[PDB]
């Protein structure tokens, strides 16, 4: 390994390991599976329902106190039954490290809201809801926080159009912004880039 | 019919809809309205205008890019007609004027220039050709300007076999000088009136461009009640709350409004005409700071 | 078989019940909405619409579906109650400036190639 | 090189002109339409063919990191002259 | 004749005395307002120009749009556009403004701020050098110079 | 001291050529400044530097009073600079085109053109290929 | 706290696509041939979801 | 390492005392921000006398688009398409064709500098020097029309700025 690749901590490694099982350990209820990663980044797959317990002991345990949100957001996955995969960021300023927590869930069933844990989730899990649908129980006040007023749909899903479905223009028989089907002059050109010859041996898939 | 003008798209913005119309006067009232209803459905416009280019700016977001031209002409002059006219397959006329000027008069607006352009547009190969006169226009009317507008239609019609003549009746709306006027006063119970919407004349010009069998025809453009004077400034009064142009523009106000059942008008070209009711709000919220005006059928 | 959690409602019949209080928060609202607004439209087609866009979700059965409806209908009565929309936004429920597509075989024909 | 049409509007190095017929020369009326007046293939026309004693020449257009990428042409066909493929210019072996 | 050599002279004052005195009202959207206020900077120094900092809307000559125009702001600058005295200019700066830019294919922006108000100038860029905006503005000023109200008043 | 300043101002006036120039440099560019010539433009622009000003006021250039075909003592614009002062002009380069010119090509312009918008020689698009489909022609000759 | 209910998933109503976007396309499911240029394989391994191709014409301004 | 920015406690004895009170009534402070400013009015200003002096700039500067063509007068461009693709923007349009004599050459190149972002990407993916962005900036347009360049602007703009965009290639290739 010559000085155009990165370096490898081995100690980091071995110490996300032993806390990742130490936390699968104290909560075998939800704990699904933990991983680490080859950059050392550790996160935890939980149940839905264990959203609040993880959380809770992951900022008030004395050996983990992740104090900080530094992040929550979801990404959409069509080819899976649950569609949406939660993700929670966190940091620990006392032992300064980072653990990410996941989860899952579909259209209809809803996430509890863990605003009572971090004060950030509350924006956080408004532009969940707002960009992928993704309903939060007890939230103290759930709307749209990135879209237009009276917008239908949520644009990060895959399924949405890139260019949704209307847009805005000025009419001046009604004197007002009017909202029409969208029409484009020049229609966004699509681009196969995707390549034959697998890039990466490592990773590839049984041939099933 | 010249590929470039077969229609394409859904009838929108960027569409293509094979029409390349060109609308004399439409820096006016009618022709704000005309322009934009021809380029919400991505047909080409020409704008011929002689006023300074600042008050032709509110016509450049009613179409796509390209699709709106604005080109100088004087009507003295025929050359800046053809250049206008050359491409065009439609041509709108709706130059007028309510005043008489020094330079203009009501020959001149409603004689010359709309004979000059129909001739032009007969000899460049234009298809159709829409000429707007009054719905009063009779050559014995006391006043000039139905005298000129009767002349004018005799003239246009012999120039331009295949013209379509509209008769609007007193056109109201937002930018109107029929409620406008009557509310900027702050005689009657002998004169009926017969006021029509401004969309609804906007949609019967679409319309008759659209229609292939309203070519030599002849339309008047009236709405669906008839008001006395009186109770008709009575009920524009009242909308705007409030209690209760030298020569030629009293004594035709004052004038009645003709009744031609004979003509074909908007419902023939599948229009419901909208009653006065819905939009004297619209047009009357501005004035301020229920109870229908009574009309005769 | 197939157990699922619910989100408000047990059965359809709380559904229903959050379909009327919501249909009525609206029909209450849509006079005070019209004059303060400033709108065009009357109270009668106002509610006409609110009617419509009740009926475009009519053959809904399943209680989540209902009461997630209902509780997006309940986000724009918010909005709408709290003047967060212009006259633009209510205004874009009637598509007055979109022509009317028409339905028939034969005017779908002479337009263009879309069924 | 710049033709002009029957109608009268320039004819431009790809050849475009609006035909009699079309509508959209109305863009051009009180205005005027862009054509570039040197044309590319007329100028490569008249570039001279030199002649090398070799049967394999390289052309990197001139200019070293300048030009195009270095490329190697075969002149063993005496019917014709090699072209290089980026730049146009033209090799002959010193027939006769 | 005087006739029309009075109202030659007459024009031409309005319009140096309208060109001269430019008062703008900035809609800072995006990253395009930085070189506006960079325009304003010492180093160009918009107001020896007779361009004020920051005029108010109600006092407003020309509205200059510095970013991109999404879908929920169009109303709010379609608004602000009314409230205008008539006398009123419209400058756009920047590829977002000028044609919706680099999210041009988005969900939530307007395709150019062309869709919602006339436009008088389109400035270039991605962002404008403040040297550019400057030179737009004086492109408008010699606009501004270039029109005749009293004469098209008179042959009419 | 101040009899220094005024003495300085004095020759400011003599250096143009008197008051007329005077007034007729202040009037045009807004500035009395005088500079060492650095060279002649072949559509009338003037080129001055001082190296004792301070960084980006140390170049400058007089305009031309009739460029290609408008009079241009009152209406100047940036875009009327020819490419190789534009470089110099902007401090891309420390050598003017005077001493060391630019390389001479068939193709390259001999005649700058100045910003154009607004006027009959604007640019117009266009599309610049050909039509993709050809429609098929009926017969002049009859079939009965 | 738990409905038990037995219907085919529907969420036709919550996803804000248009009535005429629903029922009016034809989307195709299938795996993508291996572009005969080529003798790689790797773009012939998942499923595809396409809609059916509707109109395109050219702008009159720049073609 | 960690610094205080707030953590000094005010001395209590009678002069300190008096020294502030002092401060409070007769404006101490306030008068030495009146200084600094009358100093501050008595030096020179940043000002440039545009457009009679320009800013400073670099030969990497990106400006106007131009297409350029090699001493022979050929076109440069060999409708490769890398730019087309590399473009972040989806501004740039390209058809092609053999011409009459067999060259690869393109019949269509626009550019909508509506959508131009001016990322340079363009002019670092083509690998024949065709597209550049030149030192051009003051270009703007009264339409929305004029800011879409055809094939024949782009080439007009490279005649127009051959000079100065050799130059500064020449001043600059040795860092690509
Ligand atoms: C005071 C009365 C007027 C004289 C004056 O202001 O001198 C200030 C002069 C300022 O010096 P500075 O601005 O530090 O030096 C810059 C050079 O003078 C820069 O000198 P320069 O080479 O740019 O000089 C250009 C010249 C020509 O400038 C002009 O003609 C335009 C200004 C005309 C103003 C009227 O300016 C003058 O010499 C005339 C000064 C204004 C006279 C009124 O020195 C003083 O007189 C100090 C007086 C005490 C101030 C309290
Ligand atoms: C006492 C009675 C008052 C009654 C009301 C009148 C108000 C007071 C009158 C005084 C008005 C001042 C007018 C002076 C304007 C001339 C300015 C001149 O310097 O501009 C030049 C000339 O521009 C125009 O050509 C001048 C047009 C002004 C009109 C000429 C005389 C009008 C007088 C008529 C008065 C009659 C009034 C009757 C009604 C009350 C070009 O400058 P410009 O191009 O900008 O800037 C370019 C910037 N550069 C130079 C750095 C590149
Ligand atoms: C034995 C004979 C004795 C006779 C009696 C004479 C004794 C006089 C001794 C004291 C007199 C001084 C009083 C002068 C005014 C004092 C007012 C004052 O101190 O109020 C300040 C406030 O005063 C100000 O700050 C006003 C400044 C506002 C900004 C304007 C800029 C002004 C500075 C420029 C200089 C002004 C020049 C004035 C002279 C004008 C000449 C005509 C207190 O505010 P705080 O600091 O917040 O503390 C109170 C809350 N705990
Ligand atoms: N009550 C009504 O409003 C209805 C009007 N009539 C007729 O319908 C037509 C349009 O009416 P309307 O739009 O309301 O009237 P407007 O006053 O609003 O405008 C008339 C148009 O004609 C142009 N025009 C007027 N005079 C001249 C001229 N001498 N040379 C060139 N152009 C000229 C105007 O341009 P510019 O301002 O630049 O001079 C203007 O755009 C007119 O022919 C009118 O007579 C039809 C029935 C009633
Ligand atoms: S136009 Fe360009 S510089 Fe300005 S905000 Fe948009 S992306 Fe940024
Ligand atoms: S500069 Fe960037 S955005 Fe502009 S054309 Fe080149 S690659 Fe596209
Ligand atoms: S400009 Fe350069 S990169 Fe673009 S198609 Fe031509 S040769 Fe290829
Ligand atoms: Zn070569």
């Amino acid at each position: 390994t010559r000085p155009t690749i990165r370096p490898r901590n081995d100690v980091v490694h071995k110490q996300l390991s032993a806390f990742g099982q130490y936390v699968a350990e104290i909560l075998p209820k939800y704990v699904q599976q933990v991983q680490v990663s080859c950059f050392n980044e550790l996160e935890i797959f939980i149940h839905p329902d264990g959203v609040i317990p993880v959380l809770t002991f992951l900022r008030d345990h004395t050996n983990a106190q992740f104090k900080s949100l530094a992040d929550l957001t979801a990404v959409d996955v069509p080819t899976r039954q649950n569609r949406f995969e939660i993700v929670y960021n966190l940091l620990s300023l006392r032992f300064n490290s980072r653990i990410r927590v996941k989860t899952y869930t579909d259209e209809l069933t809803p996430i509890e809201s863990s605003v009572t844990v971090y004060k950030a989730a509350n924006w956080y899990e408004r532009e969940i809801w707002d960009m992928f649908g993704v309903f939060f129980a007890n939230h103290p006040d759930l709307r749209r926080i990135l879209t237009d007023y009276g917008f239908e749909g949520h644009p990060f899903r895959k399924d949405f159009p890139l260019s949704g479905y209307v847009e805005l223009r000025y009419d001046d028989e009604v004197k007002r912004v009017v909202a029409e089907p969208v029409e484009l002059a020049q229609e966004f050109r699509k681009f196969d880039l995707n390549s034959p010859w697998e890039a990466f041996p490592a990773y590839r898939q049984p041939p099933e | 019919l010249h590929h470039a003008l077969i229609p394409h798209g859904k009838g929108g913005r960027s569409s293509v809809s094979g029409i390349v119309a060109t609308v004399f006067g439409a820096t006016g009232f009618l022709g704000r309205y005309v322009v934009n209803h021809l380029g919400r459905m991505g047909s080409q416009v020409i704008v011929p205008y002689r006023c300074e280019p600042y008050d032709t700016m509110h016509l450049r977001p009613m179409g796509d890019l390209g699709q709106i031209i604005f080109m100088e002409w004087n009507g003295k002059d025929k050359d800046s007609i053809r250049k206008v006219v050359e491409h065009s397959n439609v041509v709108i006329n709706l130059v007028g004027r309510e005043w008489e000027t020094k330079n203009f008069d009501f020959e001149d607006v409603f004689v010359k220039i709309p004979h000059a352009i129909a001739q032009v547009s007969k000899e460049a190969g234009v298809e159709k050709l829409i000429h707007i006169s009054h719905l009063n226009a009779d050559i014995k009317s006391p006043s000039r300007y139905l005298r000129s507008k009767a002349v004018g239609e005799k003239e246009v019609r012999a120039a331009f076999p295949e013209a379509t003549i509209i008769k609007p009746s007193d056109i109201f709306g937002r930018e109107d000088r029929f409620l406008n006027y009557f509310a900027s006063m702050r005689l009657g119970k002998e004169t009926v009136k017969q006021p029509v919407y401004i969309v609804d004349v906007s949609k019967g010009i679409i319309n008759a461009i659209k229609d292939p069998d309203a070519k030599g025809k002849t339309f008047a453009f009236v709405g669906p009640n008839r008001y006395l004077l009186f109770d008709l400034v009575q009920y524009i009064f009242a909308v705007a709350y409030r209690p209760f142009t030298t020569r030629d523009k009293v004594e035709r106000v004052h004038m009645s409004d003709m009744t031609l059942p004979h003509l074909p008008g908007l419902e023939d070209l599948g229009i419901q005409a909208t009653p006065l009711e819905l939009k004297a709000i619209e047009v009357l919220r501005r004035h301020r700071t229920v109870k229908p005006a009574k009309t005769v059928n | 078989g197939t157990s699922v959690k619910p989100i408000f409602s047990r059965d359809m019949n709380e559904a229903k019940r959050r379909v009327r209080e919501l249909y009525r928060a609206w029909y209450r609202e849509v006079p005070n909405t019209v004059h303060l607004f400033q709108l065009d439209i009357s109270v009668k087609q106002g509610r006409d619409k609110v009617r419509e866009m009740f009926m475009k979700n009519a053959h809904v059965t399943d209680p989540r579906v209902v009461d997630l409806l209902v509780i997006k209908g309940k986000m724009e009565l918010e909005e709408t109650i709290n003047v967060w929309k212009q006259r633009t936004h209510i205004m874009r429920f009637f598509h007055e400036t979109e022509a009317p597509r028409p339905t028939d075989f034969l005017s779908k024909f002479y337009v263009g190639h879309d069924p | 090189g710049v033709r002009t049409s029957p109608t009268g509007e320039k004819v431009t190095h790809t050849g475009q002109a609006y035909d009699d017929g079309d509508y959209r020369r109305v863009r051009f009326s009180d205005r005027q339409k862009e054509v570039n007046e040197n044309f590319a293939i007329d100028l490569i026309a008249e570039q001279p063919v030199s002649e090398v004693g070799s049967r394999v020449i390289s052309c990197d257009g001139g200019g070293g990191a300048l030009g195009h990428p270095r490329v190697y042409i075969n002149l063993d066909k005496e019917t014709k002259t090699g072209t290089c493929g980026y730049c146009g210019l033209q090799f002959r072996q010193p027939h006769h | 004749s005087r006739g029309e050599y009075v109202v030659a002279k007459l024009d031409d004052l309005v319009n140096w005395a309208r060109r001269s005195s430019l008062w703008p009202m900035t809609f800072g959207l995006a990253c395009c307002a930085v070189e506006m206020m960079h325009m304003a900077a010492p180093r160009y120094d918009m107001d020896r120009f007779g361009v004020v900092f920051r005029a108010s809307p109600r006092q407003s000559d020309v509205m200059i749009v510095a970013g991109t125009l999404t879908n929920k702001m169009a109303p709010a600058l379609r608004k602000v556009y009314d409230q205008m005295p008539e006398p009123r200019y419209v400058v756009s700066m920047g590829s977002c403004a000028n044609g919706g830019g680099y999210y041009h294919y988005s969900y939530s922006v307007v395709r150019g701020c062309d869709r919602i108000v006339p436009v008088d100038i389109y400035v270039p860029g991605c962002p404008p050098t403040a040297e550019a905006l400057l030179y737009g503005i004086l492109q408008l000023q010699r606009k501004i110079k270039r029109e005749k109200r009293l004469r098209i008043w008179y042959r009419r | 001291e101040l009899v220094q300043v005024l003495r300085r101002g004095l020759q400011q006036v003599s250096g143009h050529g008197g008051l007329r120039g005077y007034l007729r440099v202040l009037f045009r560019a807004n500035d009395v400044r005088v500079g060492t010539l650095v060279g002649e433009d072949k559509y009338g622009n003037k080129y001055y530097e001082d190296n004792k000003q301070f960084f980006g006021r140390h170049r400058w250039v007089i305009y031309t009073t009739e460029m290609n075909g408008r009079d241009t003592f009152w209406d100047v614009d940036g875009s009327m600079v020819p490419p190789e002062w534009h470089r110099w002009l902007h401090c891309m380069t420390d050598d003017p085109p005077t001493t060391k010119p630019p390389t001479a090509r068939k193709y390259i312009w001999t005649n700058h053109k100045f910003n154009v918008s607004g006027t009959p020689q604007q640019y117009v698009p266009y599309s610049t290929t050909r039509k993709k489909i050809q429609e098929w022609v009926p017969p002049s000759t009859p079939y009965k | 706290q738990l409905i038990a209910v037995d219907e085919k998933l529907d969420i036709t109503t919550l996803t804000g696509v248009p009535e005429e976007h629903i029922k009016t396309r034809k989307v195709r499911i299938f795996v993508p041939a291996r572009n005969n240029m080529q003798s790689g394989v790797n773009n012939t391994k998942k499923w595809k979801m396409e809609f059916d191709t509707r109109e395109r014409w050219e702008n009159p301004l720049m073609g | 390492t960690y610094k205080f920015v707030n953590m000094r406690e005010p001395s209590m004895d009678m002069k300190s005392v008096t020294d502030r009170a002092a401060q409070t009534l007769l404006w101490t402070e306030l008068v030495r921000g009146l200084g600094m400013t009358l100093s501050y009015l008595f030096r020179e200003p940043a000002t440039i006398n545009y457009p009679f002096e320009k800013g400073p700039l670099s030969p990497r500067f990106r400006g106007e688009h131009a297409l350029r063509r090699y001493p022979s007068g050929e076109e440069r461009c060999i409708a490769c398409k890398l730019c087309e693709a590399v473009c972040p923007a989806q501004a740039i349009t390209i058809e092609a064709e053999p011409r009459a004599d067999g060259s690869r050459r393109t019949t269509r190149y626009d550019i909508d500098m509506t959508k131009c972002i001016y990322c340079g990407f363009c002019q670092e993916a083509c690998p024949v020097d065709a597209i550049v962005e030149g030192p051009n900036f003051e270009f703007s347009t009264e339409t929305h029309e004029e800011l879409l360049y055809n094939k024949e602007k782009l080439l007009n703009n490279g005649d127009k700025w051959e000079a100065e965009i050799a130059a500064n290639i020449q001043a600059d290739y040795l860092y690509r």
